[PDB]
């Protein structure tokens, strides 16, 4: 109420909130993950890391690429998976800021498609036993990201996602979120998800023992492991989240799991290529 | 004054004359019904036992128990195997009482908080888990020193030979030991009704009083955890009955997931549930903890 003498206190705009001094009305605050507070550039700068490290990685093969090590592994597999470890990290980055009306809708289908074509060229590279049966390799690796593909596709058609701007939570605090559309898709897409990872990590398993190139099977089934134990925390613990950390909470795991695959799938030969010139077509 | 109008009394006051002329406050502890009518009592929030919840996590943490229980007997029964006197016999079973202690340590979060049980909450789970990261820690070391022997060994009493075995791991503890003591004396840990944050709930929670030890706690336990992976790094080159080296990377990655992955809800959401996710949390790491090492060898 503003002036002398007023018979009713007047209510406030839907867009405002009242002073401390219930004199007159001021601006509402909109609280969002932003790339200024001091719990996100901990998230920016570790993904910066793992694009640079990627870079790097992807430098090594590419240049003593007239080796006997690289030549043992598929090169075009390993472009690919680089390739798709690349966007990953890159993907996380989609995940923080101004949520907006296109950033909603591309949030989870961009991570799902990387992570099943990244689990794919594993998949076609496990003992050969998967292969033997029966170039062919790419063909397999587009028919499992297509029914990915096309998931997405007709999920962005029935329902698109995009913003919401809460205003149940706090009142005197706007909320910026995405509405994920319908959960029938996002139930398949994690469902496809995990399935595909279950039979990569069986086989692998079953061929754990099998010493070719520095024994690389025993790392796929590590790398397995590590995917699932992060994955079956993130239940509790976005479940316990309100507030602008279901972000921080899905980056956080994004990014665990891809340094998951890269580090145990890499980082032995890695160092192996690097340093030690002694192995040439005897231990490999 | 004879013709007026009718306007409906704000939340938290009430009335109940034909023409209030006022909207009475309502007294402390109670709070307006739905329609302004009739104060009402509040409602009071935590971890009971009367919920399914609670109902669970300690469903869960009497099996934990009785799975310790069946591991501790069958290294006492079969006691002179000798794959079971491989590993140490001796700090094998000071683990498993560890592991006990961990286990017990969470049914601390259940129930009305209290000025001891909320003193006692955080020191008894840092002990008994630096405890058992102490344990592997010096057995990992004896047998890298046992499987790097040039010359033969020179011990000039066998008894205070093991007395080193077990003094390194008092050592170790004792650092933490003293952060525990000094703390509770200079500011102790207290009970604390909040009700300010919600208007019709009120929270009964424990205040930490000195946050400077919750520091100093976590990087002790988590420099440990960095010291297990370096030893398991260096311990990878030894022999099968002997190795543990793939088990020390997993469990202590385990803990690091889940302590991790759970920063977030600890330090957003207020109430029951932060309760219930240190619970869950602590549960997970034990049992991650005990079926990492000791199952494989309870299977053999
Ligand atoms: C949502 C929650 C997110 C939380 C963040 C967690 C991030 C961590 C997850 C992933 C990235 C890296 C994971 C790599 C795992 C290593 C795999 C492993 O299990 O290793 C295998 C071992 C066993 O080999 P073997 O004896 O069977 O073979 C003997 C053969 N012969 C005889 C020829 C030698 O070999 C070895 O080298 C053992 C050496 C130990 C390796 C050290 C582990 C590296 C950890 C890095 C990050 C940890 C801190 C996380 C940051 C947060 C701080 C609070
Ligand atoms: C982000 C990074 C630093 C995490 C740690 C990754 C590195 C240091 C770890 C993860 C997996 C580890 C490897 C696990 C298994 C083996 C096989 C063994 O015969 C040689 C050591 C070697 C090759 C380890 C070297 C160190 C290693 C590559
Ligand atoms: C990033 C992550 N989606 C997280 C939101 C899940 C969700 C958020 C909100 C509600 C629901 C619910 F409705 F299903 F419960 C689920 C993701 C994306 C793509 C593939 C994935 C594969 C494995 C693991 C995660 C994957
Ligand atoms: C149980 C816990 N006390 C509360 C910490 C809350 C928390 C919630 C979420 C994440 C974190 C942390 F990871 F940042 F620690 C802390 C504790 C007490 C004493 C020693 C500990 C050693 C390791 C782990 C926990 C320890």
């Amino acid at each position: 109420s503003d002036e002398t003498d007023a018979s009713a206190c007047n209510k406030c705009p839907d867009d405002f909130w009242s002073n401390e001094n219930h004199t007159s009305c001021i601006a509402k605050e909109i609280e969002f993950l932003s790339w200024t507070e001091p719990f996100g550039i901990a998230l920016t700068l570790f993904a910066v890391l793992g694009i640079f490290l990627t870079a790097f990685v992807l430098g090594v093969f590419i240049k003593f690429r007239n080796t006997p090590i690289v030549k043992a592994t598929n090169r075009e597999l390993s472009y690919l998976l680089l390739f798709s470890l690349l966007c990953c990290f890159s993907s996380s980055l989609f995940f923080i800021g101004e949520p907006q009306d296109w950033t909603c809708r591309l949030r989870q289908p961009a991570f799902g498609i990387s992570f099943v074509l990244c689990i794919s060229c594993i998949l076609v590279k496990t003992n050969r036993v998967l292969l033997v049966f029966e170039n062919l390799q790419f063909l397999l690796v587009f028919l499992c990201t297509f029914m990915q593909i096309v998931i997405c596709v007709i999920w962005l058609y029935t329902a698109p996602p995009s913003s919401y701007r809460n205003q149940e939570l706090e009142d005197e605090i706007i909320f910026i979120t995405c509405h994920e559309g319908s959960l029938m898709a996002l139930g398949f897409l994690i469902g496809y998800t995990c399935l595909l990872a279950a039979i990569c990590f069986f086989f692998a398993f079953k061929s754990r023992k099998l010493p070719e190139n520095f024994n690389e099977a025993k790392f796929i089934t590590f790398s397995m492991l590590i995917f699932f134990i992060v994955w079956i925390s993130f239940i509790p613990a976005y479940a316990s989240t309100y507030g602008k950390f279901v972000s921080a909470v899905e980056v956080i795991a994004i990014l665990a799991a891809s340094f998951g695959l890269l580090a145990c799938i890499f980082f032995n030969k890695i160092y192996i290529i690097l340093f030690k010139p002694s192995r040439n077509t005897i231990e490999e | 004054t004879c013709c007026f109008e009718c306007v409906e009394c704000p939340d938290g006051e009430y009335s109940d004359e034909t023409d209030a002329s006022a909207c009475n406050k309502c007294p402390d502890d109670f709070w307006s019904n739905e329609n302004h009518t009739s104060c009402i009592a509040k409602e009071i929030e935590f971890l009971s036992w009367t919920e399914p919840f609670g109902i669970a996590l300690t469903l869960f943490a009497v099996l934990g128990i009785f799975l310790t229980a069946f591991v501790l007997g069958v290294f006492i029964k079969f006691r002179n195997t000798p794959i079971v006197k491989a590993t140490n016999r001796e700090l094998s079973y000071l683990l498993l009482f560890s592991l006990l202690c961990c286990f017990s340590s969470s049914l601390f979060f259940i129930g009305e908080p209290q000025d001891w049980t909320c003193r006692l909450r955080q020191p008894a789970f840092g002990i008994s888990f630096v405890l058992c990261i102490s344990c592997i820690l010096v057995k990992t070391n004896r047998v890298l020193l046992v499987f790097e022997a040039k010359i033969p060994t020179s011990f000039h009493r066998k008894w205070w030979g093991l007395n080193l075995q077990f003094l390194l791991v008092f050592l170790c503890t004792f650092m933490q030991i003293v952060i525990c003591v000094i703390w509770l004396y200079t500011a102790p840990p207290s009970s604390y009704r909040n009700q300010e944050l919600e208007d019709e709930i009120i929270f009964i929670t424990c205040h930490e009083g000195s946050l400077m030890a919750l520091g100093f706690l976590i990087g002790y336990t988590c420099l440990l955890a960095a010291i297990c992976f370096f030893f398991a790094f260096k311990s990878r080159k030894l022999p099968e009955n002997f190795n543990e080296a793939k088990f020390i990377t997993f469990s202590m990655l385990i803990f690091f997931i889940v302590w991790i992955s759970f920063i977030p809800a600890y330090a957003s959401t207020y109430g029951k549930f932060v309760s219930a996710v240190e619970v869950i949390a602590i549960l997970a790491a034990s049992f991650g903890l005990l079926a990492c090492i000791f199952f494989n060898k309870i299977y053999i």
